[PDB]
């Protein structure tokens, strides 16, 4: 046998491991944690080689190892599909996830649980790989539900906290619309074409129809936060950082893309659905990207900016390019993490303290995680040679020389232009200028365990996209030939993003006060739709749930039409009956009565 | 002694023995509805030599 | 069958004569001994059924039904001798006799071959359970639930035996094989509407449908622990399995007869999660879950097609599990404060973390989280209704969604948040408790690695 | 007062008298037997072997027969020329359909 | 592999192209071959040599059930209790073979499309018409049954079904 299968299973069976082991005198001392992450390592490398497999012959294989179960004509097999997007996207996954668990092992030191979050941490990291490697929907489907159940116990990690536990409840809810979406697909596909795995779906969807490919999308807004089921993940920022770092941002909210690009035959035959891809991701990174210029909070900053690089992402699906949103999310995943990281890091110096307002002063107070920082904000905003170059920049052409929504391009071109004023916004207001933290200046940023894990995912950032944007096989046709004017649209848009935004923040250190405007009051407070969506639509089913259903319904009327209505006729008829005077006369009387109506009416 | 605990634990074999009888009982309901046995058109075929009927 | 239906009618005599303080350890040992013969019924065919003799048979529908059954039983004992401690020597082996006696009745109706003689043990069970509530019952409102619960199910089976009686008449015979082998067209007719009726609407009331459900959160908040326990998970699949059963001789007339029913079910399936959403009281908000899911149930059996009947069979043994072990979990809490309302305890986690956990696991199994068998049954149900028609999956979506919602809600408002300052008696759990919940949740796991021994005969 | 009636007698703690117990009886020796059986019996018994016999219970359902049966019709039919799956369940010629 | 039968689950012969490498530098996943051999290869096929060497003392046979033929449904006279149940449990048996054949047609076409990959559309097309084919055969044969089929019905749509195609050859005669 070839060490393809092999290799792939041993990645994920040394990953199931140490939950195995929770169980032990080692779940029961403090050496757990560096347990895990020396497991996440190993599986790491050995998820690399079979990464070298198929960079130099694109092997790719299907292993239904174990047989589930036959409904008739429909036989359930566990299946795990090892093909291109499953072998680039685990070793970029493991390696995020090694360096969050260091940096978690230094960030969440003083926890009284932090063997119970590493072991979250690695069932979530489970979870993820088998929604990856999935070959049928059933199995797509148990990833999913357990990946959002994860999300929803390591939100709520703090129990005593209400917001958090709020935080918990909205992200299932939001995710279970997305999964309406996902069963009503599972159905329609099982119904019309026999079969729950993608071989006989794609061979025998020549043309899908509206109805699945809308059932797709619909799962993929809900677990991927597009506009409309958006507020989900910035409210998600009440778990600890090292959650936000790894969970969301980086490889669970790429559920619903990875979702959209494994359906990429049925997606290219349909074009309606095309079309709303493109309009949802539009509005979804143009309205995140609006709402995160102006937010105080440096992890709702960074949340938003996961959103509109999600919406970029649901952009370049709509325009028939699926490999271009996978190499996306690649890239996104190095530089998203490495940023969240920095952030952790600036929040624990400083006491618990995660507004931007009171940071200051950190470019020399902490260089390491100032350059860090600074390099994962460039390659956010696409700097010419970054590894968020290789992906935003060929996005944008393509977005510019496709026949495309004009309104979907316009506001892409926007959202760019605002993601460079965002991460101008973070940059300023933290590391630069004179520092409003509270005297007792607790600055260390001297941890090994912090440093190394930064080192690594920083070293990502810079050469990671060259290398893997080399080595893959080319496969879309490339716009060789376009006017120069529209090769450079990113370039120009970001930096006048850049210089807009920071003639408005050097506009704020004048003497000169001003009331906020309608435009700021609707970015800063996230276009209102938090307030009206959760507080009218909520009130109005918890209203509903108790003054029609529980108490007219069950309590009142379907009381009183069987049971009451039927006790009080007999009630009644039983008092006349028995309302006897015990009179001969009278009962006698009616024996008459009874014989005469007997003589005549009886014949 | 001896005796107490047989005194005592004589009714744990109740059980046991019920299911025993069960089983008797099984095998006598069995042994009533043996009018079609080696006779089904799927499953007849030739007695061996050394068998008398072929379930019981 | 007899081998398992003797050694529970000699579980009554062991426990007449067992001493006073080894009811509870013998009655348990031999309830799991014959749990563990009827493991041997899981063995079935895929022709035809396991005809025992004139009187028993099993099928593949019957047979996790007595599993389920005989395994229910010893945990009953459990609770049973948690919260009956003071009691009599007397009391205490009526309690067990009434106990064992429904477990009798349960076996011989799922495994009687008549639909007289299954009439006769499936009303038989009703006088074991009505004196469990209205004898063991805590509060005032026993007497009141017990009457709701037996004329309930009294009006809506008397037809059914009149119905029974003129089939018999009819066809000559009552007996399963020869109706199914024998059946013939119900031509489309007033006579044969109200025949229908009658068979439809014991059944209906004994499932519950919606509109005649509120015997359940009335006799499922007033019974005692083991009452509360039997009244879920097997008295509400004797509906399901008598649905299943006796719709052979109800075609073609189940396709027009079957739209009100349905409508009542996705309908009151969305009614009911939502009353859930809003319940001051936790054993009435169990109670309302189980009703939307036998609600999925029904809409299952009326739509009757090989995937739908799959689907409700693997819901039902799901929901007996789930539903048991959650009213446990209930019972515990209130054994501690006293108190069925939910707010009242709070912090739980904090004050005992294993019931925490057990907690997390009942509330991510009573929603649909695969691979649980709670989903695939669900699953299958809303693929055949699927079928049916396409905006049944905008109502079974909903009802998924506010499933999810109603769950967590219960277990963060439990569990989380900062314990009640003035609750100062929360003891440790106990290892018996502990126990409890780990034989209801196991099982589930390990018929999620094997599910083809709970999806029925259409597997 | 309208009765002679018992005051509500205090909840009784099984902890008190007996710090390590199982919960199952107020005497120390019936609670650990009660506990002993129980776990005994219904774990190792009834979850281990039960969970291992139903693993391995002979396969009466015909699942792997069928298999075999389907893959013998296919190679002859296949062989023959024949269509894999008939369009007829039972045979027209022993039909007798109304005139 | 002598394991299944290669008529019933065909595979193309497989066509590895020779490698020409044109660097001097060493090949990782050559060297990683050769060490996964080493390691990995060489331990499991000892550990099975020594199973099926332990196998091979202890051999025993298992049989396949062969089932004869019996009279239909068509042949059983109306409410013939004994040739009822025969023929019925025949159909269910034969209900069942339907249905894997049907699997094994799903196991080529998907097994196809795989090892296709990016031209199935049109390498995969006979794997295609004939699952259509089996595919409306079975619909044809079990289509709208119900949850409680039976012999008897599946005759009587099978009737209704003669009778349809006999009507409408008289109206294309007509
Ligand atoms: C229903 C409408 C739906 C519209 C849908 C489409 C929406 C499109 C949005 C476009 C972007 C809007 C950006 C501003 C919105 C947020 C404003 C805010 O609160 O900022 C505070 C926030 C700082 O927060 P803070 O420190 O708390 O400040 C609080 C203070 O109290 C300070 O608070 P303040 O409130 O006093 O400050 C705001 C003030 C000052 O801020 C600005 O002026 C922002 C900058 C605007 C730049 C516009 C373009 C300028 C030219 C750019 C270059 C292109 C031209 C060509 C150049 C040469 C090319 C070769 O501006 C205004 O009040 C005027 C309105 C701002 C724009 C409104 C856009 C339309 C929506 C609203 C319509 C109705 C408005 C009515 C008036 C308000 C109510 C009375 O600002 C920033 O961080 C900077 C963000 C803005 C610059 C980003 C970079 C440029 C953006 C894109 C421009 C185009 C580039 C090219 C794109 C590609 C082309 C192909
Ligand atoms: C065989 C075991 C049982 C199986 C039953 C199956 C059905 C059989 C029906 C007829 C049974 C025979 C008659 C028994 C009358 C007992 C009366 C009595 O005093 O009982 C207590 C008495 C001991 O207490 P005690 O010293 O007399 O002190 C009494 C004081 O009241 C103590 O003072 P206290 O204040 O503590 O006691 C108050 C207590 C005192 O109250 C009682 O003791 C009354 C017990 C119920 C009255 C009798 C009903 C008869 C009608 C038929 C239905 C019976 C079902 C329940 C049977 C309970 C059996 C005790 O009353 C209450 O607590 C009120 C509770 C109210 C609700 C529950 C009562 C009604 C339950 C029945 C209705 C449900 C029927 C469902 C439909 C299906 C029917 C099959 O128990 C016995 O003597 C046990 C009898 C059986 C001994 C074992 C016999 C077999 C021996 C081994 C045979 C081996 C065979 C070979 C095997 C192969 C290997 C060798
Ligand atoms: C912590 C672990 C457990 C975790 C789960 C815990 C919860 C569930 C518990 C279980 C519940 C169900 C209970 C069922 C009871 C019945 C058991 C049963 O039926 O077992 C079935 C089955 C047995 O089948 P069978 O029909 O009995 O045998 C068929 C054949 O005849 C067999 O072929 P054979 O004749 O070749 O036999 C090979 C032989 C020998 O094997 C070998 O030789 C293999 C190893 C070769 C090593 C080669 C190198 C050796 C060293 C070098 C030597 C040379 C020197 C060189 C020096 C070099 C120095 C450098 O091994 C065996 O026969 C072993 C059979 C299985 C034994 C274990 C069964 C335990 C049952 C316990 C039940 C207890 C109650 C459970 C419930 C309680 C309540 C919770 O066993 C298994 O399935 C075991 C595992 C299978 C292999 C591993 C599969 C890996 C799959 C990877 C998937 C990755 C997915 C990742 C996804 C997530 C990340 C994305
Ligand atoms: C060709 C034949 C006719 C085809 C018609 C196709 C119609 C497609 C649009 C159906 C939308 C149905 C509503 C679902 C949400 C939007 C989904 C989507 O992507 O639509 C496509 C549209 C864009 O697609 P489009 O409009 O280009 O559609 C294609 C148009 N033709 C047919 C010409 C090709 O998406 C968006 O613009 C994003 C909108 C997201 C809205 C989320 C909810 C906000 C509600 C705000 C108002 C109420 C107050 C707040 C309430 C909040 C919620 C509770
Ligand atoms: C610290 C812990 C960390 C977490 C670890 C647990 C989580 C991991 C779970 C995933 C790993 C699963 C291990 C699977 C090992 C293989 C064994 C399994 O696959 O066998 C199953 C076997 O089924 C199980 O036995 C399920 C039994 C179901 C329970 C029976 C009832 C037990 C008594 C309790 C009564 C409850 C009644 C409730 C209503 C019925 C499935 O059938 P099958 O693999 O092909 O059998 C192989 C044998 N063959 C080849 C001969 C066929
Ligand atoms: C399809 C099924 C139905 C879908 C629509 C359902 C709408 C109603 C949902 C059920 C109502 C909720 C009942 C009770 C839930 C509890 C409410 C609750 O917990 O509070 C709100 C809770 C927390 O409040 P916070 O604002 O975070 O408080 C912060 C603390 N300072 O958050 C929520 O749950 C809000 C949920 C509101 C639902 C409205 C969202 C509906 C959006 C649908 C748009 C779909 C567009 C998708 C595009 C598809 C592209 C093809
Ligand atoms: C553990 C390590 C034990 C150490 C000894 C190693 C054993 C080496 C291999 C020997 C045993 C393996 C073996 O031969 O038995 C295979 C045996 C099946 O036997 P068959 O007769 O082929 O049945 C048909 C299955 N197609 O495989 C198994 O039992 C399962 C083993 C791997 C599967 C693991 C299952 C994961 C559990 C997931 C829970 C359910 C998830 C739902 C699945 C969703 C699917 C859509
Ligand atoms: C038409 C000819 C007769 C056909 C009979 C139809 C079916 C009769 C239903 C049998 C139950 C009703 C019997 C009469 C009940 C009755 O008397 O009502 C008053 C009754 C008096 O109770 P007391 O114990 O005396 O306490 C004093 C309370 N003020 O009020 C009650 O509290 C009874 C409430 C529960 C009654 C039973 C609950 C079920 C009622 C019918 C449900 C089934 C109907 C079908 C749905
Ligand atoms: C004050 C009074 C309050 C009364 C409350 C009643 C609530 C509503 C119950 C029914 C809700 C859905 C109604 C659906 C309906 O009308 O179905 C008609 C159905 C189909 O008939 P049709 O369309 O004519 O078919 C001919 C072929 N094309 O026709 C049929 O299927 C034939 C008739 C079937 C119904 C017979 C009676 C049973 C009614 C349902 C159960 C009643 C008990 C539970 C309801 C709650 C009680 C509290």
């Amino acid at each position: 046998m070839n060490p393809f299968a092999s290799l792939t299973l041993t990645t994920l069976t040394i990953l199931t491991i140490p939950i195995m082991m929770s169980n032990s005198n080692i779940y029961k001392t403090n050496l757990y944690p560096n347990y895990v992450k020396t497991t996440v390592s190993y599986a790491f490398t050995l998820s690399l080689v079979p990464l070298l497999m198929f960079m130099h012959t694109g092997q790719e294989m299907i292993i239904s190892n174990w047989h589930w179960m036959t409904l008739q004509t429909v036989e359930l097999s566990l299946s795990f599909k090892m093909d291109y997007f499953s072998v680039m996207f685990i070793p970029v996954a493991l390696f995020v996830t090694w360096s969050i668990m260091e940096f978690s092992m230094w960030y969440m030191h003083s926890d009284p649980f932090i063997n119970r979050f590493f072991k979250y941490l690695l069932l979530f990291l489970i979870t993820m790989m088998i929604l990856v490697t999935a070959n049928n929907l059933f199995q797509l489907f148990i990833g999913w539900e357990g990946v959002g159940i994860m999300s929803f116990l390591l939100i709520g990690w703090w129990h005593g906290r209400t917001d958090a536990n709020t935080a918990a409840l909205q992200a299932i809810l939001y995710n279970r619309i997305g999964d309406i979406g996902f069963v009503l697909s599972m159905a329609w596909f099982l119904t019309h074409s026999n079969a729950w795995d993608l071989q006989q779906i794609f061979m025998l969807n020549n043309e899908c129809p509206n109805m699945p490919l809308i059932g797709l999308l619909l799962a993929a807004a809900g677990k991927s936060a597009q506009f409309g089921l958006h507020p989900w993940l910035p409210s998600a920022m009440e778990g600890p950082t090292p959650v936000s770092a790894l969970l969301h941002s980086s490889t669970m909210v790429v559920a619903g893309v990875f979702l959209l690009i494994r359906f990429y035959p049925l997606m290219e035959t349909n074009k309606l659905v095309q079309t709303m891809t493109l309009c949802l991701g539009a509005i979804t990174t143009l309205f995140t990207a609006l709402c995160a210029i102006t937010q105080n909070d440096i992890k709702k900053i960074v949340a938003f900016s996961t959103s509109s690089q999600l919406g970029l992402m649901m952009v370049t699906i709509g325009i028939n390019q699926p490999h271009l949103a996978f190499l996306h999310i690649c890239m996104h995943a190095f530089f998203k993490a490495m940023l969240f990281m920095c952030s952790g890091s600036i929040i624990h110096s400083l006491n618990d303290e995660q507004d931007i307002r009171k940071m200051g002063g950190l470019y020399k107070a902490m260089p390491f995680t100032t350059t860090a920082l600074i390099i994962g904000s460039l390659a956010l905003t696409g700097m010419p040679y970054l590894t968020g170059f290789y992906s935003k920049d060929l996005i944008i052409e393509a977005v510019n020389m496709s026949y495309t929504n004009a309104w979907a391009l316009l506001m892409t071109l926007i959202a760019t232009s605002l993601t460079a004023a965002y991460s101008t916004r973070i940059i300023f207001f933290a590391f630069l200028g004179k520092p409003r933290f509270p005297p007792l200046v607790l600055i260390n940023e001297n941890n090994p365990l912090l440093i190394n894990s930064i080192k690594r995912l920083l070293i990502g950032s810079i050469f990671a996209g060259f290398i893997i944007s080399n080595n893959i096989p080319p496969m879309t046709v490339p716009n060789t030939t376009m006017p120069l004017y529209m090769k450079m649209t990113a370039l120009i848009v970001t930096i006048m993003g850049f210089m807009l935004a920071l003639e408005l923040n050097n506009t704020t250190y004048y003497l000169k006060f001003k009331y906020p405007s309608q435009t700021y009051k609707f970015s800063n407070m996230l276009g209102y739709y938090p307030s009206i969506m959760h507080r009218l639509p909520t009130y109005h089913n918890l209203s509903m749930s108790q003054k029609s259903a529980s108490s007219l319904l069950d309590l009142i009327w379907l009381e009183t039409i069987l049971p009451k209505t039927t006790s009080f006729i007999q009630m009644k008829m039983s008092i006349m009956v028995s309302n006897q005077k015990g009179l001969i006369k009278l009962y006698f009387l009616s024996f008459l009565i009874t014989i005469m109506i007997s003589m005549t009416l009886f014949n | 002694n001896v005796l107490q605990i047989v005194r005592d634990h004589w009714v744990h074999i109740l059980v046991p023995v019920g299911f025993v009888f069960g089983c008797y009982l099984d095998r006598r309901s069995d042994e009533k509805l043996t009018a079609f046995r080696n006779k089904s058109l799927l499953f007849k075929r030739e007695l061996r030599p050394n068998e008398e009927v072929t379930w019981k | 069958m007899l081998k398992i239906i003797i050694p529970t009618t000699m579980l009554l005599p062991m426990t007449w004569m067992s001493k006073h303080n080894m009811i509870w350890i013998n009655a348990t040992v031999h309830s799991l001994l014959i749990s563990l013969i009827s493991l041997s019924l899981l063995n079935q065919l895929g022709e035809n059924s396991l005809n025992f003799s004139l009187t028993f048979f099993s099928d593949s529908l019957s047979a996790p039904l007595l599993v389920l059954t005989t395994w229910l039983l010893p945990l009953m004992l459990m609770a049973s001798q948690s919260h009956l401690s003071k009691e009599t020597t007397t009391r205490k082996k009526l309690y067990i006799t009434m106990l064992i006696l429904l477990q009798l009745f349960l076996i011989m109706t799922f495994t009687a071959t008549e639909l007289i003689l299954f009439y006769i043990l499936f009303e038989a069970t009703l006088v074991p359970t009505l004196i469990i509530i209205t004898r063991w019952g805590n509060q005032t409102e026993r007497l009141n639930a017990g009457l709701y619960f037996l004329f309930y199910t009294l009006a809506g089976s008397l037809p059914l035996l009149v119905a029974l009686v003129y089939i018999q008449n009819t066809t000559g015979s009552l007996n399963f094989l020869i109706i199914h082998y024998w059946s013939h067209p119900l031509s489309n007719s007033w006579s044969n509407i109200f025949m229908w009726l009658a068979c439809i609407m014991a059944f209906m009331v004994k499932m519950p449908l919606y509109g005649l459900h509120l015997w359940l959160p009335k006799a499922h908040v007033e019974a005692p622990i083991a009452g509360s326990m039997v009244l879920a998970a097997v008295l509400l699949k004797l509906g399901g399995y008598g649905m299943m059963r006796i719709t052979t001789i109800l075609n073609p007339l189940t396709n027009y007869m079957a739209y009100p029913f349905l409508m009542l079910s996705m309908w009151g399936m969305i009614m009911t999660s939502s009353i859930c959403l809003r319940q001051t009281d936790l054993k009435s908000l169990i109670a309302y879950s189980s009703v939307s899911h036998m609600a999925l149930v029904i809409v299952a059996i009326m739509i009757q097609t090989p995937w739908s009947f799959m689907g409700a069979t693997a819901l039902m043994i799901a929901h007996g599990l789930t539903s048991s072990m959650l009213f446990c979990l209930a019972n515990t809490n209130y054994e501690r404060v006293h108190s069925r309302t939910m707010i009242l305890a709070r912090g739980l986690q904090t004050l005992l973390p294993l019931m925490a956990t057990w907690w997390l696991v009942a509330s991510l199994t009573n929603l649909a989280l695969p691979p649980s068998i709670n989903l695939i049954g669900e699953l299958f149900i809303i693929t055949a209704s699927f079928s049916w028609s396409n905006i049944t999956i905008i109502l079974m979506g909903m009802n998924m969604m506010i499933t999810a919602l109603y769950s967590l809600y219960m277990l963060i408002t439990t569990q989380r948040g900062k314990y009640t300052h003035h609750i100062n008696n929360i003891k440790p759990s106990f290892t018996r408790e502990n126990a409890l919940m780990a034989l209801h949740i196991l099982p589930l796991l390990l018929l999620t690695l094997n599910p083809k021994m709970i999806l029925g005969p259409l597997y | 007062i309208r009765l002679q009636e018992d005051p509500d007698p205090e909840d009784e703690n099984l902890y008190e008298k007996n710090p390590d117990s199982h919960g199952y009886d107020k005497d120390p020796i019936v609670d650990l037997w009660n506990m002993r059986v129980v776990f005994f019996f219904g774990f190792s018994i009834v979850l281990v072997l039960g969970s291992t016999f139903v693993a391995y219970l002979p396969d009466y359902r015909m699942q792997e027969w069928a298999r075999r049966e389907a893959e013998r019709l296919v190679k002859y039919r296949e062989a023959n020329g024949l269509p894999l799956m008939e369009s007829n369940c039972f045979d027209p010629n022993k039909i007798q359909l109304p005139e | 592999p002598d394991s299944w039968d290669k008529d019933v689950y065909p595979e193309p012969p497989r066509r590895t192209p020779a490698p020409a490498p044109q660097t001097s530098l060493p090949n990782p996943v050559t060297y990683l071959t050769k060490i996964f051999d080493l390691l990995v290869d060489r331990p499991v096929t000892l550990a099975r040599e020594f199973i099926e060497q332990q196998h091979a003392k202890n051999r025993y046979y298992y049989y396949h059930r062969e089932f004869r033929r019996v009279p239909d449904i068509t042949e059983c006279e109306e409410k013939d209790i004994l040739c009822m149940f025969e023929a019925e449990m025949q159909w269910r048996r034969d209900y069942k073979v339907d249905q894997e054949i049907v699997n094994i047609i799903q196991e080529r076409l998907k097994a196809c499309q795989q090892r296709e990959g990016e031209s199935y559309r049109q390498n995969c097309a006979k794997e295609l018409e004939q699952f259509t084919q089996v595919s409306k055969a079975f619909q044809d044969r079990y289509s709208d049954l119900g949850a409680h089929y039976s012999a008897r019905k599946c005759l009587a749509k099978q009737k209704q079904r003669m009778l349809a195609e006999r009507k409408a050859a008289k109206e294309a005669a007509a």
